[PDB]
């Protein structure tokens, strides 16, 4: 739940820069 | 348990307007930043991070920057109201927003961006 939400979170945003 | 609302799963909303999508989840008397986690997606980019009352403006996708918040006073309600600006056509699809406050629980909202009925006009125009 929101430790998986804030992983996929951390990994679109590095994607993203 | 812990359950997130929405109390509509369809907006359908002008290009250029500004729209108001809500998530509702249960807060008694007053409201604790020190548990409390929202987040916003659609589709495949990061809207909102709100990680005990500070929002990373850093891990929002780009095309939402400036042009996205999360309204805070609505959150002692147990209201969390994602609020875009001047909306473009790839605001369109579908939203979601999964909230922690105790437990955890999310929903889906789906979000259409059609042209104004005066561009409608201009290509009847054409017929
Ligand atoms: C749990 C978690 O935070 N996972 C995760 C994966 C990747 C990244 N970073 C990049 O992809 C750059 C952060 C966190």
């Amino acid at each position: 739940d929101p430790a998986l939400w804030m992983c996929v979170f951390a990994a679109r945003q590095c994607y993203e820069s | 348990a812990f359950t997130v609302t929405v109390p509509k799963d369809l907006y359908v909303v002008e290009y250029g307007s500004n729209m108001t999508i809500e998530c509702k989840f249960p807060v008694e008397k007053q409201l604790d930043l020190a548990a409390l986690i929202v987040y916003w997606e659609m589709e495949d980019k990061n809207i909102i991070q709100f990680v005990h009352g500070e929002e990373d403006l850093k891990v929002q996708h780009s095309s939402y920057r400036q042009r996205a918040r999360l309204l805070k006073d609505q959150l002692s309600l147990g209201n969390a109201a994602l609020q875009i600006t001047d909306v473009k056509l790839q605001d369109a699809g579908v939203y979601r927003c999964m909230i922690s406050y105790g437990g955890a629980d999310y929903k889906r909202i789906t979000v259409k961006v059609n042209a104004p009925y005066a561009a409608a006009l201009e290509h009847h125009h054409h017929h």
